[PDB]
């Protein structure tokens, strides 16, 4: 989502998912 | 049922089959040997092909392994190359490939072959929504929105098209119109509609304009899963953690960090004053769209557990004094910033993303008025030396009314129940 969840919950999704 | 044969796939149906049978039959080492003797003896075979592929999934879902699972995304892949591919197995082949590329991360991977498919398949509204979470997932928000608009333009009662126009709106700071696309979206009650992001926000957006439905919408997010209560509305959360607003000291365990903090107080004010003094382009404007008004900006020493080694020159006693606290610095999912408010200033009631996380306030320059936060029903002021401690995935709300500046420094420490492996492995935020 190229931002960051710092503060708050705005960005479609936090996180950058690696698989298993 | 879906028509996956083609001409010639048909005249081989009792070889696919076999193998086929191998694979829903569990022996998966079997299948893969089965088809890949079908994909050297029928090259050009699309069900074949697809079998192979299948197999490959399906044997990396039983090793847990992502290196046979990019194997598996590549053979879908040939599966769309061969000739004569029909309609349903060809969206199926690509849907999973661009599925499994997300559940590896491979974002851009999936936005093309995301793509690829609304050419093939220029009618299916269900694949355009899917297009624009691949916008979406890479942070395309601009080309997420025309998606969005173009399948409401054709089938404007489609509740996840509603549901992810409304956030995309929400997100650009457009909040009275969001709610009616969130609030439509979720009643819609379609497929992926229910879902914590939107209630979330829709709650938000409903508190940002005075709407009273705001906790309505909260209550039944709570009452579907989405929310640990009411008042504690992250969406990345450990479940089990202890929950409460406000926390001590010793109820933290971290009492030689709080310790730390409180002795060494003013060498921690002191540079963040030099660094306001000198070098004031290192604090930045909070940039998540959490203000109703007022100017407040942080300056940033570590976030997702990185040091940011050029911001530590402006804080080098203090960056060595937390070095000390793997708690702090090694939390993935917290950051160490100073925080800077000023008179004016409302900070929206907001949660946090996470619940892995409680926040610490040392107090450094502390008007004697008008400087307070609260957490869910608790409402508390800071003090300089003293540190207070909280969870911010519980609502929480922040007013500047003095007439001078109100500098706090804030340390994320690690859950103190999150155990070692959950820290080494939990997903950065
Ligand atoms: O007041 C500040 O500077 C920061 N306050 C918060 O909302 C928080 O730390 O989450
Ligand atoms: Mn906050």
């Amino acid at each position: 989502n190229q931002g960051k969840c710092k503060d708050g919950l705005g960005e479609y999704t936090c996180t950058s998912l690696e698989g298993f | 049922k879906p028509k996956l044969l083609n001409k010639f796939d048909k005249t081989i149906k009792a070889e696919l089959d076999a193998a086929e049978k191998l694979r829903k039959r569990g022996k998966i080492e079997e299948a893969v040997n089965a088809f890949k003797e079908l994909v050297r003896k029928y090259p050009q075979s699309p069900r074949a092909r697809y079998g192979k592929a299948q197999c490959e999934d399906d044997l990396a879902e039983k090793r847990r392994s992502n290196e046979v699972l990019r194997g598996a995304i590549e053979t879908y892949q040939e599966v769309a190359s061969l000739p004569d591919v029909p309609a349903d197995l060809l969206k199926l082949s690509l849907k999973r490939r661009s599925d499994r590329q997300q559940f590896l991360g491979h974002m851009r991977g999936s936005l093309l072959t995301l793509q690829r498919l609304v050419q093939l398949f220029p009618n299916d509204t269900s694949l355009k929504n899917d297009l624009g979470v691949g916008y979406l997932l890479i942070g395309d928000n601009d080309n997420a929105k025309k998606v969005y608009e173009e399948v409401l333009s054709v089938t404007p009662n489609d509740g996840f098209a509603k549901v992810h126009y409304g956030f995309i709106l929400k997100a650009q700071n457009k909040i009275a119109e969001s709610i009616p696309y969130l609030k439509e979206g979720i009643e819609s009650g379609d497929p992926g509609t229910d879902d914590g992001r939107f209630y979330f926000h829709l709650g938000d957006a409903m508190q940002r304009v005075g709407n009273k439905e705001a906790y309505k919408w909260y209550e039944l997010g709570h009452k579907r899963g989405h929310f640990a209560s009411v008042w504690q509305r992250s969406l990345y959360n450990v479940n089990g953690l202890k929950a409460q607003p406000w926390w001590t000291p010793k109820e933290t365990g971290y009492t030689e960090l709080v310790k730390s903090l409180e002795r060494n107080w003013k060498l921690i004010r002191d540079e963040g004053l030099a660094v306001m003094d000198k070098a004031k382009g290192l604090f930045l404007p909070e940039d998540e769209n959490l203000r109703e008004k007022g100017d407040w900006s942080q300056f940033t020493l570590w976030q997702q557990g990185r040091r940011n080694e050029n911001a530590c020159k402006g804080a080098p006693k203090t960056c060595t004094l937390l070095e000390k606290f793997p708690e702090t610095t090694g939390c993935r999912r917290g950051q160490i910033k100073y925080s800077i408010m000023h008179p004016g200033t409302h900070v929206w009631p907001a949660t946090g993303p996470t619940n892995c996380r409680l926040r610490m306030h040392l107090g450094l320059v502390i008007p004697k008025e008008g400087c307070k936060i609260r957490c869910a029903n608790e409402t508390k002021t800071w003090e300089e030396g003293k540190v207070l401690i909280f969870d911010d995935s519980f609502e929480h709300e922040v007013w500047q009314d003095a007439s001078s500046f109100r500098l706090i420094f804030i340390v994320d420490v690690w859950h103190p129940e999150l155990t070692p492996q959950q820290r080494r492995s939990l997903p950065a935020i």
